[PDB]
């Protein structure tokens, strides 16, 4: 009974691109469903970052007092492409990295959502700024990575020899990816896709055939260019052992409860979260599973995005499989 | 990724020398705009070089062919850029077309991100 | 010390294609080596499968007491699209199995290379026919799979099931790809890559940057098509975690030695062996280590073939790395 | 794979209406010839179609039209199989060109696997 329930305000992105909802909508919101654990991007609903204010820091603070929520964990993230034409030092790396530790710490997080592709490096050089904001560091494994990924595995060879205890993982459910995400396939059709070619994806999806196979195949059979980067997704999303999380529980600081669609059964209809919360229970998680809704990338070209709706239906799912 | 909205309704408007309109940004948070590495405009079907277009954000108004120093100029999530064409020949009243093509300098992609939309503007006075 | 060390004979295909070596030559120089486990194709050097005679089963069973050789694996293939316009029927899957079954137990076998492609369920429907031949079915890991890939969870929950020690893996040493193999890339620079970019491409595999990500960006620097399909190996060959073996050493029937070159220092200069071989050591293992020598077909466009000399390295290393 | 050993050396030799030459398969092993999915053959660069094309393995010569019924006809490893062209016109003597592009259907992997060759033979009496 220690798994904590949170949103990623990532989650309600389209109605506060839209300006339907403010920064303080959204943490209401949340706290409306009894999700109090708040992750936020600075660089998505904070502007003026990383030249924040006290003013600001400080209202955060009464917000989160005020709704009775937790600034849990800050996204950040890392732009080594901002100068056209080469990529940024180690050194300006370490710059941009201790603005989001300094940040985090501002916010009150506990841990920071590092982005999948910094390297071991990275997180070898800034780990004495974050000791000295006790800054918790969890690089993101999202798909096609998982724990097994050669990357993940240097990143440990690191972690190891580095022995600190702000070092650490914060998988993304679509790791978890069981089956072909369905608003994927329906938007794929809407682009043109062949469907039936869609429907032998989505088969060899749930068989588990390699994609490189899939690929060529649908590459062999006559797909049209939609049918093919609908067979490349299986490159971009994957199903991986639930249990291998048990062999890294002390590194697990927060879990990116992604999702894509919940359905009126408060189902989410592709992503393995009954197979995953029974693992984290039985690994004694004591952390967040933080909705990441990304269903609305999918569905904006023809349907309205009612993010509040889906992140409701996800955290009855959550409290269901947790056992409240 | 939002790209039904990267052009703004209701926003076509004369300048010397041209037309301005409201942009906004295909990506989920805020980006430099220096990582705006093509924004290929058309007016009317008619390609816009990138020598007769400024970007201004906020208050700042930026030549394009100048966003290499604007690193740290943040084009917000949802924010509307207004950006300006410079045409070779005053607009008409009515619709027109504005169409716009972006592709973005994402540092964990290893392409350029793309996003594109089209809309009939009327000229608004 | 109970590791034993064996040759697939598909090491010395460019001999045997050429017909400077016949099938008694290849026992005879494995013999040679002290590599008494012969592991060999019907397919590709016993003309006649499936329909050999007692005359020759009783001559392979001479001939490997005239070398004090071991026949341990026969390695099966299965033709699915035989027919033009569609896949074989299930049973005329096990119909081809069974062959197998059949002419391995002929040569004295004890266990079949299973192509990595074969379906959980043709495992299964087979099973019987191997319980009556006492056969061991080793379905084969190669490269870009691993034991936390998908496709093989999903044989272990059907092995899990049927709960027969008869059923189990073969890992491929290209699992343990832990560089880009160099007889690879020259030949892709022979073939008109662009040097520098085989450069990236080799240092990015070190740092286990993701696959797509190599490729998309050898794709916007400019690579030509060869220097494109360079990158695209990394979705073909792999690193996985050396490790893994020990959760499943009750399964791994035998492994498959993969090598590309042995240079003169009698060191192979990609694959993983000097991890590999201290886990099976710490797991037990008892089987054999069988050589199958693939560095033909990319040196074969500049250089002669010499797999006797390959080979021969490679026994010697790993006579050492298990240490006699 | 072993492409460079497709085409065989020293074989072109006349028959009535056309020549024959020997054939390797660029494979590592036995394949039925069911599946040897597209032979494209030329002959001093012009295409032999597929209805003039026979081959031959040890005592069976069959029409290449007709190997989707050779499901069990093995093309084994190494083997030289007699490749018979009906051509328009008698070939003169000395060298000659000839190509073959295999596409086989390998049931393991995706597409056809490719091997491709081509040699100078002089016309063998």
């Amino acid at each position: 009974p220690q798994i904590k329930r949170g949103v990623s305000l990532y989650s309600f992105q389209e109605e506060f691109f839209l300006r339907k909802m403010t920064l303080e909508d959204c943490v209401a919101a949340c706290a409306s469903m009894g999700a109090y654990g708040i992750e936020s991007l600075a660089e998505q609903m904070m502007p003026g970052f990383p030249n924040l204010d006290d003013a600001f820091y400080d209202g955060w603070h009464a917000m989160m007092a005020k709704y009775g929520t937790v600034s849990v964990c800050h996204d950040m993230f890392l732009d080594t492409k901002k100068f056209r034409g080469r990529l940024m030092t180690l050194d300006e790396q370490v710059e941009s990295f201790v603005r989001d530790i300094r940040h985090a710490s501002r916010l009150g997080c506990t841990v920071i959502r590092v982005l999948n592709f910094v390297s071991p490096e990275l997180m070898e050089k800034v780990l004495p700024h974050a000791e000295q904001s006790n800054m918790r560091l969890g690089l993101e494994i999202h798909a096609p990575m998982h724990f097994e990924h050669p990357w993940v595995l240097r990143h440990i060879e690191f972690m190891d020899r580095l022995g600190s205890p702000l070092l650490g993982f914060i998988p993304d459910m679509g790791i978890f990816t069981k089956h072909f995400p369905p608003v994927m396939a329906e938007r794929l059709i809407r682009q043109g896709a062949t469907p039936h070619i869609i429907e032998y994806i989505r088969e060899q999806y749930d068989r588990r055939v390699l994609a490189e196979y899939v690929v060529g195949d649908v590459r062999n059979m006559g797909g049209n260019p939609v049918d093919i980067r609908a067979a490349e997704m299986l490159r971009h999303n994957n199903w991986s052992n639930p249990r291998r999380l048990l062999e890294h529980m002390d590194r697990i600081f927060h879990v990116h409860a992604k999702f894509y669609e919940m359905d009126e059964q408060d189902r989410e209809t592709s992503l393995g979260y009954e197979e995953v919360i029974p693992v984290l229970k039985e690994g004694g998680y004591s952390g967040y599973l933080a909705s990441e809704y990304e269903g609305n990338r999918h569905i904006q070209d023809a349907f309205e995005v009612d993010s509040v709706e889906q992140v409701r239906r996800h955290q009855r799912m959550l409290a269901r499989l947790i056992g409240e | 990724m939002f790209d039904k909205y990267i052009v703004v309704e209701d926003s076509l408007k004369r300048v010397p020398g041209g037309v301005q309109f409201g942009v906004r940004l295909p990506y989920y948070r805020g980006l430099g705009l220096s990582m705006v590495e093509t924004m290929d405009v058309t007016v009317d079907g008619e390609r816009v070089p990138e020598e007769n277009l400024t970007v201004t954000l906020g208050d700042r108004t930026v030549p394009f062919a100048r966003r290499d120093d604007e690193t740290d100029t943040i084009w917000n999530f949802g924010e509307i850029a207004t950006v300006t064409a410079r045409l070779p020949h005053e607009l008409g009243p009515g619709e027109h077309q504005v169409g716009v093509n972006f592709g973005l300098r994402i540092s964990y992609f290893p392409v350029p991100m793309v996003g594109q939309d089209a809309k009939t503007l009327k000229l608004v006075d």
